[PDB]
């Protein structure tokens, strides 16, 4: 079993950082009318662990017993879709966003049925019951209007708990009658203090600047940092500070993209460049983490006189990929102009 | 009653198409010999593919006609039923059809169709074609299968050449004997932009509106933005004017212009405008832009002002 | 102040079900004569016209003229309230948005009450043409039902033809042909199961059979239908409704392209 | 009483103003038997609708307004149904009344799918000296180019 | 009871609660003289009541007795469906009563029938709108409430009379804030309330909603300005100032820092701009770095309002207000 | 060991589609007065009662206390293969997991053995208390079901008042309103055909008209229906199934207020 997930938290004393929030949180929890909750932050900052413990702080025992339903929809063209569902006797927790264009039909359909459904022992648990909407942010404009109609509708049977992250492309009039809950990443000194925790209880004796490397690496993430502490638990076990760190694949595999975009100018290395770039594609990776990948392993390499043209240009090829539909048009467009304006700044 | 000149002058036989010589010709081998494979015509509206096949159909099978073809069209329901039943006991029946001659299915607007209506075309297709061979008319085949289009013989007409066009034109305006000016045909060339029956409607039309055929009645008649001002306005747009170019701009819009209309001739003009290929390119570039604008949502005028700039700026 | 009453009570529920599809809203024009209506569908293919004479009606009495906006889906639903011997007693006010039914057991033993609420409607009366017409047939209700029933299998349209014959129901379709002659029958020991043709000139005219089929629910009201065709004039379908009225149809023809081959 | 938009829709060819080329053009159309199917375009609230309805009371008389011509809109639902319902089933036969075309009066037009307009496109080819059609649209791009090769 | 959140419990109920309306109680006191009006659009900030304002109008017209039989009253947002719209009102118009009233009073013979929230409605949906607003002109009136002018098309305000609805402008909300802590027995200093007042650009019931929020949170403990800047979605003062000192002169490092440190807190962007714009447009920087800077701020928000990733973004934004602040 | 056999078969398939749309699986109880079937619906708003006594039977024999919950769609899908003059073997053993049905014709020309499995349900038995009930009206079960069948089109629910001028039901909904009245009939040429009206107070009770639509498919069995209505209390519907047994429905009336 991997430590990363063996040692969550369970109550809201027990958590390591943000204390003032889990404090909140328990306070705002422990009276009655608990409200419709958005929680937001980066990724990794543990929102789920937030998300979860509320839920443990909510009911009783039986909190963690989750099983997997599936349920089909029918769109107004005639195509059964089935649906996945992460689910306990005391709450749900559904993807909507998996659902790419038919985001509407199983965000009216699937909350109309489990508002439908009547709590068997109503008085012995609690007046309501709560639905997560995990993937919240990727869902489309009248999706989400059909959401907050059924935020509306089932106000005193069911409140929501939406958990995502960047809330920009989130609809105004739904953060309005939702309570905003921000997540923070965790600093260097948490994550160093949980991983020292995690390596004091499994009998381990990490040193300090270790700690401190695996929090520079892990760009404030802390399931990317326990599992490196796993994998350098796994590659050797007397720790020493100068100690190779296994960085994931992708990452390494950036940095060869952007060194071999620094290497030459010339279109056959933007061929080799665009081959890459297919592979990175093709992996169903992200491709707004791609281009932050490639502006954060570019700016270690170039003059301090062309971050910032090469800073706007990488903002502007992300947002018209955003705007269009094909990732590799506008990548490989990014990599064309660096290539056009680094030999322009070495050519003069 | 007398009847419009869009069916009126409908060619009758295989040599009066003036659309896709080449193809008409191997139509007419075809239509001489009997053994028509399945074919299905592509392009743009007006080409003539509805005459074509029509007449393909006429040639072949003669006073058989009334039984051993079916027209199925856009008007009739095309259901799910419809291709299981209407199309499928068509393809079973007997003729009495001599040794070469085969039974034909039109089906008109075949892109127009849902998918299963083609998953139950393509068997049939397949299996009959011993006895009935399909000829379907479309106009953009990406909304057919490309199974369909791979049984089938794909026969892309092009959009016309104004100059067969004007060969139609002369024969039916010196069937009529109806007056004219030149320009005023040109100008009804250009309002046809390779749709032949809009050139024949419009033609038509303007004559029962009024008399002469010039270039005021037919550009009354038919109201887009003309080609004079616009031209001017792009014009005005190379050398870096946005005033001047303004003026015209005010003129369409106080003349009540709709914004879709006024980028739409605009792009039109734009294609066939000389002057430079890259900056031609760039125009087309900023006007595309411009466009997405308007099927957006935003029609203000102040999008045709920020048009204007843009295109003042791409020429330094 | 409208209440007239009506003793057989289930010749208007057959007079609502020849209405019953065709039609969805109408309105009844009220007069010291007696009920009129006339409508058209919502395809404006087909006029229904419904006359109700006063002496019909078991005590009939009404001060001022009523135009009356009607739901016929509404009281189709209230008609089947009523039963097939019920006595109907219909009541509205002159200002009223409220309709009163009362069905009434023969035997004084249940009373019903029914109440429909009114819709307004903008009222074009289509002043139909007193037309002599070219042919006249009339024939059994069951046989011409019969007939739209068999000839709306074969094909969507049927082809009528009146000459010396008689009278021919013609029908093409995919399945095939089909067509189907009546005579002139001389001696029948009943009145209303003969075919009877009075003509001017041989007509033939093609009409829609979704019409028809619709037209023909009116079959237990009469035993007798006259079918009055002529070239330019509509297919006029007469039922005469007892003693107290009668329930007129009028289709227009469809076109018929003419052909070479 | 009635909001002053209601109550002064111009009843007569007389009351309207501005627009006496349309006036003129149609009813040398109709006086000679000449019209042919209309499309009405333009943008809102310039009278489209009021001129083609007192052509057509202008045409019949009120006692036979119900037979000629079928009023239909985007207020009922649109689409590939109601073409194959209504709309052909006017168009298809003749009239109750004398003789003549008819007429179907199809306000905002701009606002059916192109198979619909195919659908319609073709309708309007298949009867044509007992229909004349009359579609009032607010954009003119909204509709396939075919149908704008058909009616004026 | 049910716990009643304190925006619709504390809405005005009667005409004269409007708190300064006057106008708006005038023009249907007009109106009922005159027995006509043409259709209504109430736009406002929300918390002003412009819903219970018509109820009661409508109360007035028709009476208690009328009320629940001739004023339907739905929810846009609650019925965005085009079924609906062209189903319901069609046969809301369709079944009609008698305007005369059992009191012997006069009344007007059309429909009344109001739809709140009509700004979050599409284009289409707000085109199916106005098409049942032509065909039912003669028997139903129509009236709508919303919160922005242009989320409502054209041809939806040109067939309506427009009525602006002002709120508590100033001077107001924060006694009556106090009378609810009061009320409640909460304790919330002055500075907290004039936050309160500031957070909400003329908005009453974000107020209101904050309120109940931190007194959720606290629970009885003393509402402080981290809980409130927490709730309100306010980037506190200190990060801004370290954004404005890192990007004032030094290094990229130092921005990727602060941006890096900006993202990783959990904030939005769009506060980012927002907070960002209010503290350019109110300093002592020059002509062009302020024109500069807040034509960024708005190209950013139009990217962040078309889902674009917010990282790179604010590494932009933060780059062009170093290369306005260095120079 | 229980068999049972009944010379008129038609009956229990009338129970059948009596009651195969109200409930979809019901446990009979027999002991040796006979068979009880205390039901109760899936959306918790009716009660079913059905009872059939031990003399009416041709022969009966039964060991100890049974409980069988058996599906009754998938058995009136059996009992449709049953004619309507077929003389019925129903056989369960007292572990039985199988019931037995033997259709025999009554000329003997044709003897039919079909195989029903069953299942396991638990079983909650409710007390009906004995309880005076104010009102008591008796009338035709066809006009019944024409009462049910002619008001469910109208509205969702009918509010029926009950007083010294008789019974009366009364609906509304959007295409208007429905009140039909009936009196106390004094004169009949048969009893079946008479309306009977006991009186102790004057009531008014709202019901929804679905469950009285699915209660109203008893109305082959019984010639009179019994309407017994009293104040706070569920509705009590009546059908006599001959001398054989009866059938009682009991509706919570509604109490929704706006
Ligand atoms: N090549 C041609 N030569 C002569 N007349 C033509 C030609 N193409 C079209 N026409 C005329 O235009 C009319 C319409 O042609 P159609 O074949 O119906 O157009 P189409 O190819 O079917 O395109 P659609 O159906 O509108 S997408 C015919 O009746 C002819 O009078
Ligand atoms: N030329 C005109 N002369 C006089 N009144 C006019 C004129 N044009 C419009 N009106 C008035 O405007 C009112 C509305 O006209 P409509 O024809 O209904 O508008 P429309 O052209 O149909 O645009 P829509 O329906 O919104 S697409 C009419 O009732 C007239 O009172
Ligand atoms: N106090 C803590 N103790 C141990 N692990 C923690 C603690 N807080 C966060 N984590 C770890 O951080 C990770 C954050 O993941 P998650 O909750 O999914 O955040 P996000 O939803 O933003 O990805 C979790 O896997 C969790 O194990
Ligand atoms: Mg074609
Ligand atoms: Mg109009």
């Amino acid at each position: 079993s991997l430590w990363v997930d063996k040692y969550r938290p369970c109550s809201l004393g027990r958590l390591d950082y943000h204390k003032e929030q889990a404090a909140q949180l328990r306070n705002l929890v422990q009276c009655g009318d608990f409200p419709h909750l958005l929680v937001y932050g980066p990724s990794g900052a543990g929102k789920k662990t937030r998300i979860m413990c509320i839920l443990r702080e909510l009911y009783g025992v039986g909190v963690e017993k989750l099983r997997i339903e599936h349920q089909t929809i029918t769109t107004p063209s005639k195509k059964k879709i089935e649906i996945s569902t992460i689910a306990s006797n005391y709450h749900l927790e559904v993807n909507p966003s998996d659902a790419g264009n038919s985001d509407r039909v199983v965000i009216q359909e699937m909350l109309k049925t489990v508002a439908q459904s009547q709590q068997l022992e109503t008085n012995s648990q609690r007046d309501f019951k709560v639905v997560l909407l995990t993937e919240v942010d990727k869902l489309t404009k009248d999706a989400q209007h059909a959401l907050r109609r059924t935020m509306e509708k089932y106000m005193s049977t069911c409140r929501l708990i939406l958990c995502c992250n960047s809330t920009s492309k989130v609809i105004p009039p739904i953060r309005s009658r939702c309570l905003a809950v921000r997540v923070p990443a965790p600093s260097i000194e948490d994550i160093c203090h949980v991983l020292s925790t995690v390596c004091k209880k499994e009998g381990l004796n990490l040193p300090s600047q270790l700690a401190h490397r695996l929090a520079e690496k892990s760009c404030r993430n802390l399931r990317k940092a326990l599992l490196m502490c796993e994998a350098c638990r796994v590659q050797q076990y007397p720790f020493t500070a100068d100690q190779e760190i296994p960085e994931t694949d992708w990452e390494v595999y950036l940095r060869e993209t952007a060194n071999a975009i620094v290497s030459q100018q010339t279109p056959q290395r933007l061929l080799e460049v665009r081959g890459r770039l297919y592979e990175l594609l093709t992996h169903c990776i992200p491709p707004e983490i791609i281009m932050k990948g490639l502006l954060s392993e570019l700016l270690h390499n170039c003059d301090g006189q062309l971050k910032g043209e090469v800073a706007q240009m990488a903002a502007y090829y992300e947002h018209r990929l955003q705007l269009g539909s094909k990732a590799i048009y506008h990548l490989e467009a990014f990599v064309a102009k660096f290539m056009a304006l680094y030999k322009k700044f070495m050519e003069d | 009653y007398e009847l419009p000149w869009v069916e009126k002058y409908r060619p009758v036989k295989l040599n009066e198409i003036v659309g896709n010589e080449d193809t008409v010709s191997r139509l007419e081998v075809f239509a001489r010999e009997g053994n028509v494979p399945n074919i299905i015509i592509a392009g743009p509206p007006g080409t003539g593919k509805t005459t074509s096949i029509l007449c393909l159909a006429r040639a072949l099978l003669g006073p058989a006609l009334k039984d051993a073809m079916l027209e199925l069209n856009a008007s009739n329901d095309r259901g799910i039923d419809v291709v299981r039943n209407k199309i499928k006991m068509f393809a079973q029946q007997k003729v009495t059809l001599p040794k070469g001659r085969h039974k034909i299915i039109i089906l008109d607007e075949a892109d127009s169709m849902t998918d299963g209506a083609q998953q139950a075309l393509r068997r049939t297709m397949e299996i009959y074609s011993k006895t009935t061979r399909f000829a379907l008319a479309c106009n953009a085949s990406d909304k057919i299968i490309e199974p369909i289009q791979s049984r089938c013989a794909v026969l892309r007409y092009t959009k016309l050449t104004d100059a067969q066009i004007l060969t139609r034109l002369m024969n039916v305006i010196e069937k009529e004997r109806v007056p004219y000016t030149d320009d005023g045909l040109e100008a009804i060339i250009f309002t046809a932009q390779g749709d032949m029956r809009q050139a024949l409607n419009n033609l038509q039309s303007t004559f029962s509106g009024f008399g002469f055929i010039n270039s005021e009645n037919v550009f009354k008649v038919c109201d887009e933005p003309h080609p004079l001002l616009v031209k001017e306005m792009i014009q005005h747009c190379v050398n870096a004017n946005i005033d001047e170019a303004y003026k015209i701009l005010a003129h369409l819009w106080h003349l009540g212009y709709s914004p879709e209309d006024i980028i739409g001739n605009i792009f039109r003009v734009c294609k066939t405008f000389q002057m430079a290929e890259y900056l031609k390119l760039e125009f087309i570039k900023e006007i595309g832009y411009t466009h997405m604008k308007i099927a957006e949502g935003v029609n203000s005028l102040l999008q045709m002002a920020g048009l204007l700039a843009r295109l003042c700026q791409k020429t330094m | 102040m409208f209440e007239a009453r009506l003793v057989q009570g289930s010749i208007l529920k057959k007079v609502l079900e020849a209405l019953k599809d065709l039609i969805n809203e109408a309105c009844w024009d009220i007069s010291s004569s007696g009920v009129n209506l006339q409508s058209m569908d919502s395809s404006h293919v087909s006029l229904v016209q419904l006359t109700l004479r006063s002496e019909g009606f078991d005590t009939y009495r009404c001060d001022r003229n009523l135009a009356m906006g009607v739901n016929l889906t509404s009281m189709s639903k209230i008609l089947k309230c009523a039963g097939n011997e019920d006595i109907i007693t219909l009541r509205a006010e002159d200002n009223a948005d409220t309709l009163a039914l009362v069905f009434e057991a023969p035997n004084q033993e249940k009373v019903s009450d029914y109440e429909m609420k009114l819709m307004d409607l903008d009222v074009e009366q289509l002043g139909i043409p007193e037309q002599e017409y070219s042919c006249v047939v009339k024939m059994p209700s069951g046989e011409f039902a019969r007939i739209c029933r068999d000839l709306s299998h074969i094909g969507d349209a049927v082809v009528i033809s009146c000459a010396k014959d008689g009278v021919k129901f013609s029908a093409s379709g995919e399945l095939g042909n089909g067509n189907i002659k009546l005579s002139q029958t001389s001696n029948v020991d009943k009145e209303e199961e003969a075919v009877t043709i009075e003509m001017n000139e041989p007509v033939q005219l093609t009409f829609a059979l979704r019409y028809l089929n619709f037209f023909t629910k009116a079959t237990p009201l009469s035993s007798t239908v006259t079918l009055s065709m002529s070239a330019d004039v509509p297919l006029v379908v007469e039922y005469k409704i007892a003693d107290m009225g009668h329930l007129k149809y009028y289709l227009a023809p469809k076109i018929e392209d003419e052909e070479g081959s | 009483n009635l909001p002053w938009v209601e109550k002064y829709r111009p009843q007569t060819l007389n009351d309207l103003i501005s627009h006496q080329d349309i006036l003129s053009t149609i009813q040398k159309f109709i006086n000679e038997d000449r019209l042919p199917h209309l499309l009405l375009y333009g943008p809102p609230g310039t009278g489209k609708t009021s001129t083609i309805l007192a052509c057509a009371k202008q045409l019949y008389k009120d006692k036979e307004f119900g037979s000629m011509v079928l009023e239909l809109n985007a207020s009922d639902d649109r689409g590939i149904d109601i073409i194959r319902g209504p709309i052909l089933s006017f168009a298809s036969t003749r009239t109750i009344f004398k003789k003549g075309f008819k007429l179907v009066i199809l306000d905002e037009a701009d606002a059916m799918t192109q198979d619909a307009q195919n659908a319609l496109r073709r309708v309007i080819e298949k009867f044509t000296e007992n229909t004349r059609f009359c579609l009032i649209c607010n954009y003119l791009s909204k509709i396939i180019p075919a149908l704008q090769s058909r009616c004026t | 009871a049910k716990p009643v959140p304190w925006v619709e419990k504390y809405r005005p109920k009667c005409v004269d609660e409007v708190a300064f309306q006057e106008e708006v109680v005038a023009v249907l006191k007009k109106s009922l003289e005159g027995a006509d009006l043409p259709n209504l659009l109430f736009y406002g900030p929300p918390g002003t009541g412009k819903t219970s304002t018509i109820l009661a109008a409508a109360r007035e017209l028709f009476g208690p007795e009328l009320f629940r039989l001739r004023v339907l009253e739905l929810n846009a947002s609650d019925e965005r469906g085009i079924q609906v719209v062209r189903e319901k009102v069609k046969n809301f118009a369709q079944l009609t009563v008698s305007g005369s009233r059992s009191d012997g009073k006069p009344c007007p013979p059309f429909k009344i029938v109001i739809l709140d929230e009509a700004d979050s409605m599409t284009s289409a949906a707000q085109a199916a709108l106005r098409r049942t607003m032509e065909k039912e002109s003669k028997t139903t009136r129509f009236c709508l409430i919303c919160n922005y002018v242009s989320r409502i098309i054209e041809p939806l305000t040109s067939r309506c009379s427009k009525f602006r609805f002002k709120p508590l402008s100033d001077k107001i909300q924060q006694q009556r804030l106090l009378d609810i802590a009061k009320k409640e027995n909460v304790k919330i200093s002055d500075e907290g309330i004039a936050y309160l007042v500031k957070v909400s650009e003329g908005d009453l019931r974000k107020a209101i909603t904050f309120l109940q929020s931190a007194t959720r949170l606290t629970g009885g403990k003393e509402i402080t300005e981290k809980v409130i800047t927490d709730i309100a979605g306010v980037i506190p003062a200190e990060k801004i100032d370290g954004v404005f000192a890192a990007c004032q002169s030094g290094s990229f490092d130092k921005l990727e820092a602060v941006v890096k440190d900006l993202i990783d807190e959990g904030h939005a962007a769009t506060q980012l701009v927002n907070q960002l714009h209010d503290v350019v447009v109110e300093n002592n920087l020059s002509d062009k770095q302020k024109s500069i800077i807040t034509e960024k701020l708005a190209e950013v928000d139009k990217c962040l309002a078309d889902g674009a990733d917010e990282h790179l973004q604010l590494i932009s934004l933060c780059a062009t207000v170093m290369q306005q602040l260095s120079q």
